[PDB]
């Protein structure tokens, strides 16, 4: 694939119509036509009208009379809509009607009419001696020879040469042209090197390397400006040529070099041709704003003798300084060589310098297109750093990047409504777990919650979470995008939420439209709104579950309770519309009509009653333990009594608490009730609140009391905190391989040359960083760089500094984004649920880590690309034991990893532990190591044979996580399954296949039978608020929900020696 | 007043830069003719396209030259001096021999067309009597035919006047390259490293 | 949950553009859109016209010039119904591309262009002495701390406060 | 330019392995036919008819007319998840809102969204979509992602493929689907192999189109598209990665390494799309991990491998259309 | 400024009296000749003024 | 203008202390012949850059 292969062929004498065509060249009889006779796009947020004629029509010099066609007035007759197509096609046509060029009809097969000629000719109304010779003389415009067609009319008429006007592509775009061309009589080569020699006299003059029809002709420029616009669009127009010549396509262009050379120039057009020979851009299929091509070359020139080596500096100002030479590389000259032996006549350029050899130079990222870039910059590269200085980074305007606290959420519809539920464990409650309950419960009061926890359960509100996406529904429902859903579905349920309006159905799915000039304002939710709706629709799935219509049975009562429910209740009402004989009270502090205000304790006259309960009260925020105790008592004593389903919120879910509540509604109704821990999606993530489920059945329930439950762990975990919580930052200064950061941000600007260094040092502490410029005119480039903590746990392991400084170095100044609009980041980025609870075992395994004395090495096992590195702490060696991971040894070498790429050995004799070490098989036993699922008895397999492995060792811990059974039987009763669901018995975490789990008895039982001693542990809240916090992570609303029973149902195994 | 309100907030003036882009002054003010040598230009004269403006900038298009631009090709020939590197002139009007109707008379026309409207939309506006409207338009009408006149005697024969006299030996100079809106004259200086320029 | 925690930021200082985005943060190619370049509302049932600009054209002194503006005419054009959108959008584009800041641009990156002291420059055509020194140099306007961005307007002219 | 049905574009065929057993003295032969393949490159004529036989100029009159239909108001009944869904999200940029299961939604009066920018290797991408989402399946008429379900598309300037995808499946819930690859511009995020080894890319599904770097040691090449392989295959359990150089020894080393990587052999299977360039030598392979031990794992005198294997440095310099006149 | 904002001013102030001026003569049938007449005075104190 | 604030920023006038080291004002205040034979030096001719 060596040789350039192409065919030579003279577009423009093909172009050039018979004699006998002219007559009806200006389709006479026929209507023009989009895409063929011509083409028209008006530009939108630009306002302009471009027009372009096609076929010999693209080549037309306007006459002034031509100019007076109602044709060029009509983007007059606007702004600002696209002219209509009819008027459009019925000027062009009578336009191009009125055309009438000169010419000779004839019978001989070889000639062609000399168009460009003749149209000159009529432009100026044969005034131009040119004009008068086509006058007398139409036949002269006949040539079967291209270049004899200009040669007559050079020796009729004695002249040197002709300067013919170019107008514009565009025809709506009268103004004056950039330059002209000059025709020259040649024909010998002798003459063509005669008059470049004599060029070099005159002012603004360039040329091609070859010419159309064989005849030599040069560019003429009112300013240099104008020079510069051609010879980019030319440079552009040869590295696009280039690009598929050396890709070893056929090519039909006309000329093998598509460059201009300056004949004579100002500097800047030097420096252009210059940078055009040397072909800096990589490959390209995006598109490019032309506009300020200019710029962007001249740019990419500042930056290429900036930093190119020093011989390719002087190779850059050899070709600047003689501009007048055509350089190219050798496979050009031999393409031009052919072309010459082919058709001996031809006029090249004669001045050439063939590259002996291609420059060796970096190839240039060059998108000038919109769109900000997002870097993954990595840990090391080929360069080495010593003492960079830090690179400052500049204040940026709220115009270029506004900074939000908390991403909103981006959830499907439905998924907002789903709820987790966490059912009774044990099956008694003795008084001494009583005492001891009781004391951590007035313990944890007293003291309040976790000041981090609360920040973060204030600060994350769902409300905001969810108006991006509840405004949505009400934006496309008042310009009347929405029109079709079922009626009680949850697309309906949130239309209601959205719209403050009556939402009659025309037909059992379509949506009644709006009467015209009608916008109903959109609905006011209040904070806990959301939740209330979730709440009414987990009521009605924990009715039936396989429910499709969320909607009350007709003569069917819910009853709404707590401070400000009105929203709520209207929204329910305005839902169930269509249903007859529903009622939906609310009640509460603070109420407004329709919602009674009343305040607990209820009047002990007041007699509420329905077959649905939503108390939502808070408690009195400042009270004796006893008094919020007897008053959430007596709350979930009325609304158990007044409702045969009723869902109430604990503010306080201690297990003293929903205990004591699971004893008070036994002793209340003989039997117990069947109780549930409900948490639903649309509660703020962070709140340890936790709604209760009450029912009562006809069969005795066994284990009504909750232990060690997941909804009130989240409550029990946040104890009162020992350190004022993190708060996030924005860091302006990039010290170069510092570890001193508080978690936080990069957001700032920096000039575009500064770029390469300033993503260069980012990489010490960013795993990625999003740049972009505002526009080709700015020097700076934004950047925004989240300060991930894995990274710093990497990068800090060793002293030594590298990076893929000279990749960088090819962004600039084009490769680096481009965004004209305002960007908004957040100091707390969504992820994943299931990444927030890898994050939340590795802050529970690192805690500890920290706190074991001698030990020499840690080491993950299946924890692939170095996924478990934040746990290990930098001055202690790292062995990584997977197939799937692949490093360069001097990679390992740089950051004291020690990878091994083969799969860890299960069998109990051959696993070779080490003494002194920290095991770490987190999220890898549930997995094959191809990431087919294995059999659980094959996982407890893996358990018995690390722990028969771990019993010889002494000193040895070991980490092993793995998803428990109850799990199963939580996510089958519950509806969220955002990220995990069952799957046939299996939990599937998103991006994995579904994994069977494991029994936690039967662990315990194996591990207690093999002897070694154990712990079962789970990440806590402040891990979770610790994860978070350092990361700058939220948890997501489907999220938060899910978090606390998918966390407390993959127990860590802390097997230890 | 609305067009000239649009027209002078986009400033009075404006220069070209490197990038050849109009950047205009964003500032209403007077022009001085000290600003003729300078980087600046009257705005009036852009042809660029202003929305909101278009019968300010129509009436500017009234006073793009109808003529073309000589190579002082005798001069040449006779190594007059010259200062330019490729010596021109803009000769004011071309020849127009063969046509039955002179171009540059049925420009005028054209010209006298939109001022005639421009007249007739301020006398409707300020009520004029209506003899009084028609006598301009006679007034106008009457231009026109002495300019048909006359017309024949300047592209014709002035012009060949002009297109001698820019080969003259002392004509030295580039006087104008037929665009307004960017022209400006080469500024050369006698240049001490002594005393000033 | 004692302490209180905030982070304090000057969102005024934060709503300065930078100088190089004064010459375009007029959106003089792209037309104005609603809930980002501005935001409007028509209250039935007491007939009012409510728009406001959004981003640092939420802080602007209009000129009498930019009053003389048909956008401001608008509501005029009406009682009752809201302001046709196509209508509302085609005025305000224009208005917003007849302003024109004036400002040096710079190479620096700490920079930020003041204005409200440009704004206000502008809004009296330059005829108070801020506007004339604004004329003169337009330079004083770019700032890298955000009290020297007045305190270096104050020296200059001598006074001892602008109202 | 092609004249096809608009299905017809988006098929696949796929060469199975054949031989159960790869020798090591075979693997010699194999390697000594690939360094020299890899050294003097492919014929000429092959790669001049693989770059003017473009795909994309082959289909643009198909997808225009697709667009152009679409903005008269033509269209305006299919199937949601069909293959004249995917088309026309190909074809047009913006976003696509159905009225009810099967009409579209008529564009708001005045208002004519611009064609969707393909770069060449978009059909190709949306292609291999779709052949993912029948490998799958098969039996499937609605090609549309499963709700909470990832894709990430891979290589060079994949932004169009993935903005097509997302337009494609904007009615499903839950729809990641993540693009990387060198030269990416955002939403794609800009990575270079080797991925760096913080980076923890996971999906459902995966489809590597990384080109190898043009000017490196064979060993180089091996090793660079060998770690492709690797890390696409951990990183889903349905990857299709491409292979720009499919000599026996490269492809039957991806089974060695997929072997001793996940213990039991991939059910691999050669690929290649009626998107691809005609004339590309270049082909997929379908990795997956199956329950069933694989028979007959290695490639021998297999097709697609074939096509790469025989296009040897050519003897002549490749014959140019004249077009004669006498 | 090469324009009076006060003369500026009193433009408007005198186009706003014109068209109102005007409203009322054509409701009165004002002869069109002392119409231009009152105009012709409005725009002698637009230039007095400036 | 800038260049002024910046200037009188420093100070108008300085002093020269024992070590022969130039010690602005950092005070804009207007001279007065009574400061001649002062301490003082008017800042402007300072030449200190
Ligand atoms: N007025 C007029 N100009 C012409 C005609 N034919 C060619 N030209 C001009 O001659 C110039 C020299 O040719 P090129 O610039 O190299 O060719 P091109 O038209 O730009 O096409 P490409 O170079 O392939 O992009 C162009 O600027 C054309 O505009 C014609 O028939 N009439
Ligand atoms: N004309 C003009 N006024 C401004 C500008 N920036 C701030 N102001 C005014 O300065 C005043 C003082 O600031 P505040 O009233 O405390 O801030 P605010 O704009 O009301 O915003 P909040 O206090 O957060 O609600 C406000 O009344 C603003 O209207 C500006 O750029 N131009």
């Amino acid at each position: 694939m060596w040789h350039y292969t192409s065919i030579n062929n003279d577009t423009r004498v093909a172009l050039d119509p018979k004699p006998n065509q002219i007559r009806t060249i200006t389709k006479p009889n026929t209507v023009p036509q989009l895409g063929t006779d011509y083409l028209y796009t008006f530009n939108s947020q630009r306002r302009s009208h471009t027009l372009r004629l096609l076929g010999p029509f693209q080549y037309f010099n306007f006459s002034e009379t031509d100019r007076g066609h109602p044709l060029f007035r009509l983007p007059l007759k606007y702004p600002s809509k696209a002219i209509p197509a009819d008027e459009l096609i019925d000027n062009l046509h009578s336009w191009m009607r009125s055309v009438h060029l000169l010419h000779v009809r004839s019978e001989d097969n070889t000639l062609r009419y000399n168009w460009m000629l003749g149209v000159y000719a009529r432009s100026t109304n044969y005034t131009t001696p040119v004009g008068q010779l086509v006058v007398n003389a139409p036949a002269i415009l006949n040539y079967s020879n291209p270049q004899d067609a200009f040669n007559s009319v050079f020796v009729a008429l004695g002249i040197d040469y002709i300067d013919i006007p170019i107008t514009n592509s565009n025809i709506f775009d009268d103004s004056s042209t950039p330059y002209n061309v000059r025709i020259w009589h040649a024909p010998t080569m002798t003459e063509v090197n005669h008059i470049l020699a004599l060029m070099r006299k005159s002012t603004l003059v360039s040329t091609h390397s070859s010419w159309h029809w064989n005849v030599l002709h040069t560019f003429h420029y009112r300013s240099e400006s104008d020079m510069i616009d051609h010879f980019a669009a030319k440079i552009l127009e040869d590295w696009r040529q280039k690009e598929k010549l050396d890709k070893g396509a056929l090519v039909e262009a006309d000329r093998v070099i598509q460059r201009l050379i300056p004949l004579s120039s100002s500097t800047y057009v030097q420096r252009l041709a210059a940078i055009g020979a040397l072909y800096p851009n990589e490959f390209t299929e995006n598109v490019l704003d032309l506009s300020r091509l200019s710029t962007a070359l001249l740019q990419l020139s500042d930056t290429y003798y900036q930093h190119a080596n020093d011989q390719l500096r002087r190779l850059y100002r050899r070709m600047y300084n003689d501009s007048r030479t055509l350089y190219m590389t050798q496979r050009h000259q031999e393409l031009l060589l052919a072309q010459i032996t082919a058709d001996p006549n031809i006029l090249l350029y004669p001045y050439t310098y063939i590259f002996t050899t291609i420059p060796t130079s970096m190839n240039y990222i060059s998108n000038t297109g919109q769109g900000r870039i997002k870097h993954s910059l990595t840990v090391t590269g080929a360069t080495e750093h010593d003492t960079v200085a830090d690179i400052v980074l500049g204040q940026t305007g709220e115009d270029v990047i506004t900074i939000s606290m908390v991403e909103p959420m981006s959830i499907a519809v439905e998924d907002m409504y789903g709820y987790v539920l966490d059912t009774p464990t044990r099956d008694i409650w003795p008084a001494d777990e009583q005492i001891e309950q009781k004391g951590d419960a007035v313990a944890l009061y007293d003291t309040k919650t976790s000041r981090a926890l609360g920040m973060f359960n204030n600060t994350v509100r769902i409300d905001d979470l969810l108006s991006p996406l509840l405004s949505l529904v009400y934006r496309t429902y008042i310009k009347g995008d929405t029109m079709t859903m079922t009626q009680g579905s949850l697309d309906h349920l949130t239309l209601c939420a959205a719209v403050d309006s009556d939402i009659t159905f025309v037909g059992n799915r379509m949506i009644a439209p709006l009467p015209e000039g009608y916008i109903p304002k959109p609905m006011h939710r209040n904070n806990s709104t959301m939740k209330m709706l979730s709440l009414y629709v987990a009521l009605k799935k924990l009715e039936n579950f396989a429910t499709n219509s969320y909607l009350m049975a007709p003569d069917t009562s819910i009853i709404l309770l707590g401070a400000e429910r009105e929203p709520a209740v209207n929204i329910l009402r305005r839902f169930n519309r269509n249903v007859s004989n529903v009622r939906i009270i609310g009640m509460g502090d603070r109420a407004v009509e329709p919602n009674i205000r009343v305040r607990v304790p209820f009047p002990i006259d007041k007699n509420i009653s329905a077959d649905f309960i939503i108390c939502d009260i808070n408690s009195y925020e400042d009270q004796s333990f006893e008094s919020m105790f007897s008053e959430t008592i007596s709350v979930v004593t009325t609304c158990a009594s007044a409702a045969t389903r009723a869902l109430v919120k604990i503010n306080h879910p201690s297990e003293y608490m929903i205990n004591s509540v699971i004893e008070r509604l036994s002793q209340l109704g003989g039997v117990f009730y069947h109780t549930a821990l409900l948490k639903t999606a649309s509660q703020n993530p962070y709140s340890y609140e936790t709604y209760i489920y009450i029912t009562p059945i006809a069969a005795a329930v066994r284990f009504p009391f909750y232990s060690n439950s997941a909804m009130i762990n989240r409550y029990m975990t946040a104890v009162a905190d020992d350190e004022m919580p993190i708060i996030p930052s924005i860091h302006t200064v990039i010290k170069g391989h510092s570890n001193t950061y508080s978690p936080g941000l990069f957001c700032g600007c920096v000039d575009v040359q500064s770029a390469p260094l300033a993503l260069s040092q980012l990489k010490s502490y960013c795993s990625e960083a999003t740049t972009w410029r505002v526009d080709s005119d700015d020097n700076l480039v934004n950047i925004i760089a989240r300060i991930d903590p894995a990274r710093i746990a990497l990068e800090f392991r060793t002293r030594s500094n590298t990076s893929a400084y000279h990749e960088y170095q090819r962004y600039v100044p084009n490769g680096l984004g481009f965004k004209v609009r305002k960007t908004r980041e957040f100091r707390y980025m969504h992820r994943e649920v299931t990444f927030i609870h890898k994050l939340m075992m590795y802050a529970l395994i690192r805690e500890q880590i920290s706190l074991t004395e001698n030990m020499t090495q840690v080491v993950s096992i299946g924890g692939r690309n170095l996924a478990d590195i934040s746990v290990v702490p930098l001055n202690m060696k790292y062995v990584v034991i997977d197939p799937a991971t692949r490093i360069e040894t001097l990679t390992q070498e740089k950051k004291n990893i020690e990878v091994q790429s083969r799969p860890f050995q299960f069998d109990a004799a051959n696993m070779d532990l080490e003494n002194n070490s920290i095991y770490l098989f987190i999220a890898v036993i549930m997995n094959e190591p191809n990431g087919a699922a294995t059999p659980a008895r094959m996982q407890m397999d893996k358990i018995r044979n690390v722990a028969t492995a771990m019993l010889t060792r002494t000193n040895c811990v070991a980490y092993i996580s793995f998803y428990e059974a109850g799990i199963i039987t939580r996510l089958d009763q519950s509806t969220a399954h955002k990220t995990i669901r069952v799957e046939e018995g299996r939990l599937k975490v998103a991006n994995y296949v579904p994994v069977d789990t494991l029994v936690e008895a039967d662990v315990t039982l194996m591990l207690r039978d093999i002897g070694i001693t154990h712990e079962i542990i789970r990440p806590s809240t402040p891990e979770l608020i610790d994860a978070c916090s350092n990361y700058g992570i939220r948890l997501g609303s489907t999220g938060g929900a899910v978090l606390d029973v998918f966390n407390h149902y993959s127990p860590v195994i802390k097997l230890v020696r | 007043p609305v067009e000239y309100g649009i027209f002078v907030q986009r400033g009075a003036t404006y220069t070209i830069n490197a990038a050849g882009e109009f950047e205009f002054s964003g500032r209403n003010e007077k022009w001085d003719q000290a600003l003729y040598l300078s980087e600046h230009f009257p705005a009036l004269f852009s042809d660029v396209p202003l929305a909101g403006a278009n019968t300010i900038i129509a009436i500017m298009r009234l006073f793009t030259p109808q003529g073309f631009l000589r190579t002082d090709d005798l001069a040449i020939a006779a190594n007059f001096p010259r200062a330019s590197r490729n010596p021109q002139t803009y000769i004011p009007y071309t020849n127009q021999r063969g046509t039955v109707t002179n171009e540059f008379a049925s420009r005028f026309r054209t010209i006298v067309a939109t001022l005639a409207n421009v007249v007739n939309e301020r006398a409707v506006q300020d009520d004029m009597q209506k003899a009084t409207r028609s006598c301009t338009k006679q007034w106008l009408r009457h231009l026109e035919t002495q300019f048909d006149n006359i017309a024949v005697a300047h592209t014709d024969h002035l012009s060949v006047v002009y297109a001698t006299m820019s080969n003259f030996m002392l004509n030295f100079t580039n006087n104008f390259s037929g665009n307004h809106a960017t022209f400006k004259p080469d500024q050369y200086v006698i240049t001490s490293p002594e005393g000033s320029y």
